[PDB]
């Protein structure tokens, strides 16, 4: 049980957060940036606008990726129910 | 004697349970619904029943070991609570030992101001009992942490989406219910929680 | 004394049974705010009323299989109570998805302490028609209905059917309709009011629905519970009434049906 | 007996259901209404009695079964409380082996360490249980993901009609509820939800 | 023969207690505390202690009429009870009469399918009973109800107050038990309770 | 004991309500409206900011109005303590 | 005969401590818990320890003025309870007049229509008993609403510093316990109660 | 002696518990649940046997000086009144004592207006109960709040960062809680804490 | 026990209120205020923002005022426990 | 149990807190700020945008500190059960 380990728990763990998140919002980010800059060049600038443009991104991202994003967590969880009984020492 | 007896059958099973198991097992499914919400699984049944029985399992060759070494000379009703303490303990004792922290026995042996420390008879019926209560209770909210880390990490994520997305005003913690659901579902890992009580709990 | 006449008392613990279970099933018509020993009375209390006359005549053979028997007894004491409720259930509900639109449901979040806003309003339609029956019978209704049941119904053997019991687990259903029936003009007013402050939004995006929203919305709230009080005495009686008709039914239905 | 009578009193009535069936039942409805907000319904005393009436109306014929297969032949002659157990309990057993999880199975008999098996009923009472449980949980927690999906779908259209026009100030969690009542009655699905119970049960 | 004896224990005395008041009694109190958040009050202790105590009070002319009439003559124990049974109920008999409603007497007649009564002492004991109890009850959940409404009224003043200031965490109901309070003493309310229940009991 | 009786007991009370809560509430209001309204015209636009005065005028509302609001409770509360007999039958 | 015995047996305990004080005392601390949330302090223990002693202090002069007037002539048991009960119900009597309202007893009376009342053992005990325990109520929550005011003070601060700035979803309850922890002791408080109680009891 | 002898079978066991120790440890875990959220270890269950445990490995000097001082001449039985109650208090007399607040002393006695005061054994029971008690509720809230803080400290900051990051929406109570589950884990401190108590106890 | 009486308990007590939560929030009020500003005048708006700086404040509160503030809790607090057998009588 | 000593205590552990959640909210800021300009000079001005890169950073920054900030806690914690006998007088 030493803080060493427990902060290894929270290097793996971090890493895998970043493997799943990753994609998505930066499609958001080149979204909202594209069409932000269109927002300029014959400004039309309302409020919303990209917001929709965004929800198709985000939609068609789960579809492209999908199954092994899953994999990573059903990999990572498992290990962890292996380690159990070595984590109490 | 009626105010001994009595008096001893009041609180005396709640005792009975705390000097096996069963403690560690509890306080972790009881540390598992506060991730995934509300009570949901009903607590005043299922988490009894299954708790119940993995001791039953567990503890049952050292059981059936007590049937023979306590009730089966009980057939005269020998003596009552004289070597029925003594066999009784043995078990007890060694296993306990066996699941119980060596740190802890250096703390309550110094405090208690002990003699020659010897058997493990030699350590004391009082001695053993607060030290081991704590040892359980510390692999028990050790793996407590162990457990919710993927919880949090899906929490954080669905938060992050919406937030990205302008979601600004949603209830994240009410939509992300059902996929805490399915990715523990989906892993089949509900066997590996039951394989880990049992296995890590003897060792 | 010795055991003599305590056996002939031992006769009558089968019909004691069936009433506890009719006491202790219709709790909110006889709850917990009764102590125990009360709640205990009215058993050995009712069945010296009705219990003679009854030809029934048992023995606790070895480690009694009549045990058995007693499998039967409760579930038409229990038939009854989570019948009843829907009457009190199809309020409750009624009252809640009210208030969740104004101060209730702002607890959507996890687990917080306890159910905490409850009370708000349901509470008061908790009581208001647990009064409505006074004006009739309580308990007394119910009773003769059981009364009735020890003819159809008398004892042991062939216990019971089923296929009644999906028709009563059908039920509700119905707890969500007169859940609606009642709540409906102020629901579909609120909606309104709900949006309206949207269409301030594009003139005004700065107004924070905190800020505004909620004061106004919390009194129309209460003016529609005034106002719209009066619909609910001729209305209840339509949903008690049903349900006597269901037990008609269901009671008369089941025993020939075996 | 005494004690250990009582005792078995105040288990007992929690194990007969625990036995059964009941225990995936609930927690679809618990599910239920945590989408719905509120209780929405008295917890501890309708949704138990809905839930009851169920269970009775689905294991009826295997009491049938146990009766006319018990009492009746054990009023009269033959057997004597041997295969009166023999009898009686092998429906339940078949009954319950029918929906376990192949596994799990494999997992307890093998913790608890069992020699060649032959008869599937010859596999012992107690081992079945536990397995038994789990299996039916993570059914359970399946049937509730299979619930959630058209609410979820509601939240996420209306809070989205809502971005479109600058609403992002507002919070739809309060405006999709009464939909979320509407469209579950209209459509009479509380039927299909106790009928897709009934049925889906064994198949 | 622990058994048949000290079962019997509890019911006779019970009974005792509900051939005549000490139920509405006991069951408005009850009410009361279910307002007012918590217990607030010694459930064990106090009002089991008022609830004999404004009985003792209020039966006290009836007990006169009996000690007069049945137990200083029963220092004789000249006749076993017959007279001192018969004519010690027949004041109960009055004053029991007074206050069951008709509609009890008649129905219950029904379900005995009775012949017809001419006198209502002649009524029996086992009749008389019950069709009190449930009059009685149905008059005390018509005054206990109408007691909570400006509580919960004052509930619905309090959370409205909250919530309109983005108040949304607290548990209001602690804020309410001292207003609760207040009101209670400070309109001096429990003499007017114990003079509601003083009268509109007799009448 | 007619549902008309026990329809006069709620008119009367929701009342009675409405004429504790008014006028608090209704100040919590106009605060809002008219700061939330400086939150344009020079538009300054943060989150809590017309909290804190109408933690102001509430705190002052119970000062101004105080006693006689308390009047209305003790009439009525009084009131059905006195009927109470009467509500038997 | 037995039947009276345990009949009497059973209420009794509750009744004597009823008779004269502790019913306050008891009253005060359930009041005071609810202030800083949870049970907290284990009622189902401590308090019956509390509340117990406290009195055995105060109502001890009045139970010696017993011992020697009737424990030590009850050494010979000269009479039994005949001026045991009157005589040690004297110190009872004036004890409780000193400390009961006087228009409670014109209450209660007048609606017994007492005759002409000089002497105060003239007052029968049951006009005497429900008046004061009345009274007591009376003050217990009077003392009641005077705790409150604090804290409440802590609360409302604290909830507006919270809300003041963003914050809208912090748990204020457990943030708002340490202070009223310490304010509970940092001021002594813990003394100053049971002083108080300590002499405003008798005045 | 039925009434007295039962009544104390009704009271006495608390009492005896509450002359010694274990409330002021109570207390302390009833407020360490706080802290942590929801009630998770099994009050009914655990809480009760370290509490009870912790006891009796402290007392346990004193315990068999009653032992062996009291019950090792009771075999005789010699006398069931004088020097068991009054000899075996004496080791309950100092232990009572040396932990005990001075200034309560003055406190009480000062209220009953006693004469000389010199023996500690010349200060009788009635003086010792409330003053010991005061006292040990003054120690028991002081570690109460040295606990918290950390804790606290912990909420502080992820309320503040999520506040930060535009989180409104966010319920920060629900992702501490494992933070707070290691941070307490990570130190052993759980050893510490029974060290504390064990330690710090007498004095 | 005259309705006279209670009123001057609440007439203190939120006095006292008001002295304690008083500084604190003003502070508040004037970093918002101000930081707001300069989210005009090179607008540069995003959401959170001033609200770091209204930690900071509120932090440096209650070190500057502190002690004396108990102070106030400490009187009133110990004068409660003062009249305690005169609010009685 | 002085009011200093009592003091003392809140004057250590709000340094701690200092110490702990100093730096995360600070890269946060000039996140929010840089970003924000950016959202200048050539405007482009949505909504969300720089909460991404907010949350880069928070999450480099655990990488970057964290064991030394446990440390931290690690003492003061251990300390507290240190002093605690002491704590009592």
């Amino acid at each position: 049980m030493t803080p060493e380990s427990v902060m290894m728990m929270g290097t793996e763990a971090m890493k895998v957060a970043l493997a799943l998140a990753a994609p998505l919002l930066l499609v958001a980010l080149i979204t909202g940036l594209i069409i932000s800059i269109l927002q300029a060049a014959t400004q039309i600038n309302e409020m919303t606008l990209s917001f929709i443009p965004k929800i198709v991104a985000v939609f068609i991202a789960i579809i492209v990726a999908g199954p092994w994003m899953l994999n990573l967590l059903l990999d990572y969880v498992r290990t962890l129910f292996s380690n159990l009984p070595y984590i109490i020492g | 004697q009626t105010l001994v007896f009595i008096t001893s059958l009041t609180f005396l099973p709640a005792i009975l349970l705390m000097m096996t198991s069963f403690t560690r097992i509890i306080i972790v499914f009881g540390l598992l619904r506060n991730a995934l919400g509300t009570p949901s699984a009903p607590p005043n049944q299922v988490l009894l029943g299954l708790a119940l029985f993995l001791t039953f399992f567990i503890m049952s060759p050292v059981i059936d070991k007590i049937y023979v070494d306590a009730y089966q000379p009980f057939s005269e009703q020998k003596i009552s609570m004289q070597e029925a303490l003594d066999k009784g303990a043995q078990p007890l004792r060694a296993f306990m030992l066996r699941q119980t922290r060596e740190a802890d026995l250096a703390l309550f042996a110094r405090l208690a101001n002990s003699g020659p420390l010897q058997g493990p008879e030699a350590v004391p019926m009082r001695i053993l009992l607060p030290a081991y209560v704590t040892s359980e209770l510390k692999t028990a909210f050790q793996i407590g942490f162990t457990i919710f880390i993927p919880f949090l990490i899906i929490d954080l994520v669905i938060a992050s989406v919406l937030m990205a997305l302008g979601m600004m005003m949603v209830p994240p913690a009410t939509i992300a219910l059902p996929f805490k659901l399915m990715l523990f579902v989906l892993v089949d890992g509900w066997q590996l929680l039951v394989g880990s009580l049992a296995q890590s709990f003897y060792s | 004394t010795s055991e003599q006449w305590l056996y002939w008392l031992h006769l009558y613990f089968w019909p004691l049974l069936r009433v506890l279970a009719l006491i202790s099933t219709a709790p909110i018509l006889s709850e917990r705010a009764i102590p125990k020993r009360v709640k205990l009375g009215l058993g050995i209390m009712i069945t010296l009323v009705i219990a003679p006359s009854l030809p029934a005549n048992d023995t606790p053979l070895f480690s009694i299989a009549a045990l058995w028997l007693a499998m039967q007894q409760i579930l038409i004491g229990i038939a009854l109570g989570f019948t009843m409720q829907f009457a009190f259930a199809a309020v409750r509900t009624a009252g809640e998805f009210i208030g969740l639109q104004m101060g209730l449901s702002f607890a959507t979040f996890v687990d917080p302490g306890s159910h905490l806003n409850m009370p708000v309003l349901a509470r008061i339609m908790d009581m208001l028609a647990m009064l409505l029956f006074l004006t009739f019978n309580g308990h007394l209704w119910l009773i003769s209905l059981l009364v009735d049941t020890f003819h159809t119904l008398p004892i042991g053997s062939n216990p019971v059917n089923s296929n009644a019991f999906m028709a009563l687990a059908r039920a509700g259903g119905l707890i969500f309709l007169n859940g609606l029936m009642l709540a409906l003009p102020v629901i579909t007013l609120l909606l309104t009011l709900n949006l309206a402050l949207g269409l301030l939004n594009r003139m005004a995006p700065q107004l924070s629905i905190f800020v505004i929203g909620f004061p106004l919305t919390l009194t129309v709230g209460i003016m529609l519970m005034a106002a719209l009080m009066p619909l609910i005495a001729p209305f209840c009686e339509h949903l008690f009434s049903e349900i006597f008709n269901l037990l008609a039914d269901i009671v008369s239905e089941m025993p020939i049906n075996n």
